[PDB]
């Protein structure tokens, strides 16, 4: 219930972070290794509108990761 | 201008109203405070939630969330101004015919 | 440390009073001892004759190892389905240990909150090494036996670390050397199999169905409390005893004595005895027919 | 009549909300209420001392 | 200022929520960080002026109720609702002329 | 109102008797006593104190880890209170009053009598086992159709001649928050020992006694406790249980208490059943 | 008589009440400094007249008066658990040679740990980043815990063992902070070394999430990641990890960084078991008749402790006859027959990598 309150705090920070609109200032940048339990209101329109995933390194990136280390 | 309501709802809109129950009655009590009201199923429009079993029971109460409400709208209680909305593509649309 | 005497706003420490904690977490079970001795029960002798060493040789015969530089056995296990009778026997050996005994069991390893059982075992071996020499014997190891393997999830998977710390105290830590600990289960079926070592469990003694040696003697020592019309085969049962547990034989003389009760009889006879054999087991009534 | 203007001072000024828990069979009722505060009440009025009941 | 600066320490002050009122004139109110109380009138605002589930100022001395304030329940619900989706209107939508 | 009028009268004597013993809060368990004058007591308010007594309390009459009364100013020892746990789920599980006596039997004679000689026949005369005893047996086994289960308990309800015994409902044993009912089955027996031999009966013992196991993943693990935990409650030397036991079920499984009952219990009998 | 009065005059200093601990958070003016009690109320008070704020700084453990709450005295660093994780001692050192096998397990871990300490130049000579940790696993064979325990008192320098049990901390399992609280002195006492047994049960998957006690687990993992995910350089600490299996840890740990290298144990070879019996046969003296390969050729596919303990158990089984010295005869029987019973539960010991 305290954590429920800290996820109400997550809700309370969900609440009062939209006061950034508009202008100054924030960059909300997010990372997770598992997308399972992320709530819909966390991905809410106006919260996460842009998704970056992990592209796997490949022949370019390999030859880049081959050259950059050595 | 009729007020708008959705379905679950995570995680923490549940016990925030009441303590524990079938939990749909308190939502049915919400519409008694404000009428006309609009209730909605958010979302369960997808082909991915099926699983053919594991998503059934997860959808079954999402399906039941309309059923027991339809049973608490038409079956008994009262009166007008309350509505529900569904969305899907296929599969459960044919499973809607199981309910329909 | 703990318990430093201070009163309110004074905030000064007058004395440090020993020790530790807490209630029944402190003492799981502190008893005098079992009220009878193992010399009454027999037929399992030679294997418990091996077991009583593990408690007695650190109690006394460690001097034998001082010659050649050996260390006493720590891990030991006791198992088999009831009965057997370890429940009486595993305690019955504590009368000859003479050191203070502590009863651990699966329900103790059932934990409301987390870290207690760990802290308990941290404290249990505190109070062990503190009261060393002492005796500790545990039970229902199979309750915490398996960690599952893959998540998700087990509650005892955290409390397995209490056993892993019990291992870490018997493997990664020296101080567990004293206060030899024994374990028991109804079955050894599935647990952490890595437990094989002297630090963790070592002695594995399979207790089979009691045989006609014990089977004749067990109830004989269970019925020595009561009178007997002085002819009883004791082979009759012992020959016809199949799958009969040592505890069932205790109840064989009961219902045999129960009809002797409602017969108004002064003493128990074999015709009353042998009826109690098939009276307690097995099953039926069903019908007797087409053979008669 | 006068009892209403008498025990209102004993009640007064406010009164809390407890949680009825257990009873000493002498009718001294041990309660756990926030935070876990007990008491012993054998009081004569409004009870119905029995049926108020644990829990 | 000093008098209210003298008044307010020996007691404090708080804000309550009425969950019920009594025939004896008392009122069921919680001390929210702690367990609930039940306290009386409070002769300025009567019982019928306020209904259960409303914000009042918990008094700090007789532990009575000082003033009256509005309380919110649906603004938490409707915000959780309005979190999800906006509305727009006919003019801002198209292609649904068949189904509207 | 004449009840209510006399009801508000003696609050004077209640407020005069209020000042003494009123501060007896808080119910507190002790920890250790090093020597004569000293004690250390521990409460659930988080308050832990090493503190003395009120002179009305003798040292040898008190037990370690004992809920006591205290005046939290001096932090004295007022009086120890025996009870500890458990809340009304006990008082729901614990039951009283009679009804449904023998004569409701549907004609079964020695099917009920073989189990009538096990329970109330020794309870009629516990002296009966002075001369001949030996023992009143350990446990029983019951199962079959519904007819007639738990009415033989109701038969024992009306015909109980001593103290009101305790029914046990199955699905309240299985609980969230691992180990909830684990405390209960353990602690309720002392609450039954508080009633000094007053009998107990378990219902749905097949569901709660679940046996045996699958590889993974439990699930049954936390419940694998309760069965063997009851077997520990069975493996407790004392009494056991001075209440004997009476157990009704449906299927032969669960096997572990059914293979533990030859290790402890006795008297496997059966419905009755139609004839 | 005079010393007793000195203790009385000692007590004449003790009526003065002890101050309240504090953490200076930040400051506002020379009379106002942001401070909080350990129970959460935040205050702004004045200092004493001896100090300069250079002796305070924001984010500083301090003390305040009991009434005025004024800033008076202070200490920068304190904690309970740190030093009390240090005191476990392993005989040897020479236990290095007393683990028997195995060379590339023995020798490589020296190059993995020791040389990083003494000569980081040899890392920058080639240009390779220093490994900041190590990983064991098993249990084919065994010795993951002792080889650690041995190297601790062997490698010497500074090392601090992490007891894996008590972290759960009952109420409020936030104690992942304590790893930083431990890492803070690991950044203070640096260099220092850390062994960790059982990272797997604190390696919870949250695969299919359930109940409650898993949530506190996974949260305690997030810091362990971020502590190694810095924003910081832990290189002067050496994190050593071993447990039942290297499986459930989830891929976040399984990558380098968090798991720097792959080291493990298998069933020791009978050639290496020939040496494992010497360190068993060393402390035991008997009649001089020995064939080491006899037990090695008879007793097969065992572990160091499994051999030793049963080999000592054989001596204990043979001394049951009350005779003192025992030839391998009983041991070619006991260790043979006894371990046969011990190999009955050798079942299902083969675990994924
Ligand atoms: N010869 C005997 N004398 C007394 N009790 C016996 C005998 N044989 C079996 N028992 C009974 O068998 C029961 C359980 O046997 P066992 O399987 O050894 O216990 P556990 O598996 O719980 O350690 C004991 O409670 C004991 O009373
Ligand atoms: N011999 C009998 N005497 C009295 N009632 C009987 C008898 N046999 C069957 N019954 C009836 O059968 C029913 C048993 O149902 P129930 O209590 O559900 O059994 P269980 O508790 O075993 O599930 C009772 O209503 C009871 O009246
Ligand atoms: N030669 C040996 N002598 C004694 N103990 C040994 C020997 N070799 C390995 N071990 C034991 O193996 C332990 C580590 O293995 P571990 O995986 O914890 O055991 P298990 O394989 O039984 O789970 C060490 O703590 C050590 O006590
Ligand atoms: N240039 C890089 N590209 C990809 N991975 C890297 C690079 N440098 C380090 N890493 C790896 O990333 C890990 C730390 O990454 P970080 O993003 O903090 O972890 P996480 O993604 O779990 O929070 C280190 O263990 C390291 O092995």
């Amino acid at each position: 219930g305290a954590d429920r309150e800290v996820q109400r705090i997550l809700l309370e920070l969900l609440n009062q972070m939209d006061g950034f609109d508009q202008n100054v200032n924030v960059k909300v940048i997010m990372a997770t290794n598992r997308a399972d339990t992320l709530d819909p209101a966390l991905l809410r329109p106006g919260r996460l509108d842009r998704k970056i995933e992990f592209p796997l390194p490949d022949r370019r990136q390999k030859r880049l990761i081959f050259s950059t280390i050595t | 201008d009729c007020t708008f309501i959705r379905v679950s709802g995570s995680e923490l809109v549940q016990k925030f109203i009441g303590e524990g129950a079938r939990m749909v009655r308190e939502l049915f009590v919400m519409a008694r405070e404000h009428a006309p009201s609009i209730i909605f199923m958010d979302e369960i429009d997808s082909i991915g939630s099926s699983r053919l079993e594991g998503g059934s029971g997860g959808d079954s109460e999402v399906q039941r969330t309309m059923l027991e409400l339809l049973n608490q709208l038409d079956g008994f209680e009262a009166t007008k101004n309350i509505k529900v909305i569904m969305a899907t593509n296929r599969i459960d649309i044919l499973d809607s015919a199981l309910l329909r | 440390g703990d318990l430093v005497g201070v009163n309110k706003d004074s905030y000064l420490i007058l004395e440090t009073l020993p020790t530790e904690y807490d209630s029944r977490v402190k003492a799981m079970e502190v008893d005098e001892r079992p009220t009878e001795q193992y010399s009454d029960i027999g037929g399992l002798d030679k294997q418990i004759q091996e077991l009583v060493e593990a408690i007695v040789l650190p109690m006394n015969h460690k001097e034998k190892f001082e010659n050649l530089g050996i260390q006493p056995p720590k891990g030991v296990l006791m198992y088999g389905p009831p009965g057997t009778g370890k429940t009486l026997l595993a305690r019955a050996c504590a009368a000859q240990t003479k050191a203070t005994f502590l009863k651990l069991a699966g329900p103790q390893l059932v934990q409301m909150f987390i870290g207690d059982g760990a802290k308990l075992v941290r404290d249990a071996f505190a109070l062990a090494k503190e009261k060393a020499p002492s005796i500790i014997f545990i039970d229902e190891l199979d309750a915490i036996g398996t960690k599952r393997f893959d998540s998700e999830k087990a509650g005892d998977r955290e409390v397995q670390r209490t056993m892993l710390e019990l291992l870490n105290q018997l493997d990664g830590f020296q101080p567990n050397t004293q206060v030899k600990v024994i374990a028991a289960t109804n079955r050894v079926d599935i647990l952490d199999p890595a437990l094989l070592r002297s630090g963790r469990l070592d002695r594995k003694i399979e207790f089979p169905m009691p045989n006609e040696e014990a089977r004749a003697r067990i109830m004989q020592i269970h019925s020595r409390k009561m009178n007997v019309s002085p002819d009883v085969n004791y082979e009759e049962l012992a020959r016809c005893t199949d799958d009969f547990n040592g505890a069932q034989c205790k109840a064989v003389c009961v219902e045999a004595g129960m009809i002797a009760l409602r017969r108004g009889a002064t003493e128990l006879t074999h015709e009353d005895y042998m009826e109690g054999i098939l009276e307690v087991q097995a099953k039926k009534k069903a019908n007797l027919q087409y053979y008669a | 009549e006068e009892e209403r203007s008498k025990v209102d001072d004993l009640r007064g000024t406010p009164m809390s909300v407890g949680t009825l828990e257990e009873i000493i069979d002498d009718n001294h009722a041990i309660v756990s209420t926030s935070v876990g505060s007990e008491h012993y009440v054998s009081i004569l009025s409004f009870v119905d001392k029995d049926l108020l009941e644990p829990g | 200022l000093r008098e209210e600066l003298q008044l307010l320490q020996e007691q404090g002050s708080y804000v309550g929520e009425v969950v019920r009122a009594m025939d004896k004139k008392k009122v069921l109110v919680k001390v929210h960080p702690e367990g609930k109380f039940v306290v009386d009138v409070d002769k300025n605002i009567d019982i019928n002026d306020v209904t259960p589930n409303c914000r009042v100022a918990l008094r700090n001395d007789s532990y009575t109720l000082h003033k009256i304030l509005p309380n919110k329940v649906d603004p938490l619900v409707s915000l959780m609702m309005v979190e999800k989706v906006p509305d727009s209107t006919y003019e801002m939508i198209g292609g649904l002329d068949k189904q509207i | 109102a004449p009840p209510a009028l006399w009801d508000l009268a003696a609050d004077k004597q209640t407020l005069q008797s209020e000042q003494p013993l009123q501060v007896a809060r808080c119910t507190k368990i002790i920890n250790a006593d090093s020597e004569d004058p000293k004690y250390i007591i521990n409460v659930k308010q988080f308050a832990k104190f090493v503190v003395d007594l009120s002179d009305q309390v003798a040292p040898t009459d008190i037990e370690e880890g004992m809920r006591v009364g205290v005046d939290r100013n001096k932090y004295q020892i007022h009086i120890p209170l025996p009870p500890k746990i458990d809340p009304t789920v006990t008082m729901m599980q614990v039951e009283e009053k009679p009804d449904v006596t023998y004569s409701d039997v549907g004609g079964c004679k020695e099917q009920i009598e073989k189990l009538r000689e096990v329970v109330e026949t020794p309870l009629l005369h516990p002296e009966r086992f002075v001369n001949l005893g030996i023992e009143p047996p350990k446990g029983v086994l019951l199962f079959g159709p519904p007819g007639t289960g738990k009415t033989l308990c109701a038969r024992a309800v009306a015909n109980r001649t001593d103290a009101c015994f305790i029914r046990v409902i199955g699905s309240e044993l299985v609980q969230k928050y691992v180990g909830e009912g684990a405390r209960m089955v353990r602690e309720l027996f002392e609450m039954a020992r508080t009633k000094k031999a007053c009998l107990i009966f378990f219902d749905e013992i097949d569901a709660i006694g679940g046996a045996r196991f699958d590889d993974g993943a439990g699930g049954d693990n936390e419940v694998q406790r309760t069965m063997l935990e009851l077997i520990n409650q069975l493996d407790g030397f004392d009494p056991r249980g001075n209440i004997k036991v009476l157990m009704a079920t449906n299927r032969p499984d669960t096997l572990d208490p059914a293979l533990m009952r030859p290790g402890r219990l006795d008297r496997k009998i059966e419905f009755s059943l139609p004839d | 008589t005079k010393q007793y009065e000195k203790s009385e005059n000692d007590l004449k200093a003790l009526q003065s009440v002890g101050q309240i601990v504090g953490e200076v958070l930040k400051q506002l003016t020379e009379e106002k400094f942001i401070v909080k009690a350990t129970n959460g109320p935040r205050y702004v008070v004045g200092c004493r007249r001896q100090l300069d704020k250079s002796k305070l700084k924001p984010g500083t453990r301090v003390a305040l008066d009991m009434t005025t709450l004024t800033i008076m005295r202070y200490l920068p660093r304190e904690v309970d658990p740190l030093v009390y994780n240090m005191s476990h001692e392993d005989p040897g050192n020479v236990s290095y040679s007393e683990i028997g096998g195995l060379s590339e397990q023995i020798r490589e871990l020296r190059e993995v740990i020791e040389l990083p300490l003494t000569n980081p130049e040899l890392f920058q000579r080639v240009g390779i980043i220093p490994p900041k940790g190590c990983l064991l696993y098993g249990p084919p064979g065994t010795g993951k815990t002792l080889l650690a325990r041995a190297v601790a008192s062997q490698l010497d320098c500074n090392f601090l063992k992490v007891v894996s049990s008590s972290i759960v901390d009952k109420y409020i399992g936030e104690s992942a902070r304590l790893i930083r609280e431990m890492f803070n002195y690991a950044r203070d006492h640096q260099p220092c070394i850390i062994f960790m047994d059982e990272i797997d049960a604190i390696g919870g998957r949250r695969f299919s999430e359930g109940t409650s006690a898993d949530r506190e687990i996974q949260r305690t993992l997030m810091e362990l990641l971020n502590q190694m995910d810095g924003f910081d350089t832990l290189h002067r600490v050496k994190m050593i990890m071993a447990t039942n299996r290297p499986d459930t840890l989830d891929p976040a740990l399984l990558r380098p960084g968090r798991l720097d290298r792959k080291i493990h144990i298998d069933l020791p070879n009978e050639q290496a078991r020939l040496d494992i019996l010497k360190i068993h046969a060393g402390p035991i003296t008997k009649h001089g008749e020995i064939d080491y390969e006899a037990i090695v050729k008879l007793s097969d596919g065992f572990n160091g402790a499994d051999l030793r303990n049963v080999c000592t158990e054989a001596g204990m089984f043979a001394i049951r006859a009350d005779h003192d010295f025992v030839v391998q005869e009983d041991f070619m029987k006991a260790v043979r027959k006894v371990a046969d019973s011990k190999k009955l539960e050798s079942k299902l010991d083969y675990k994924p990598v």
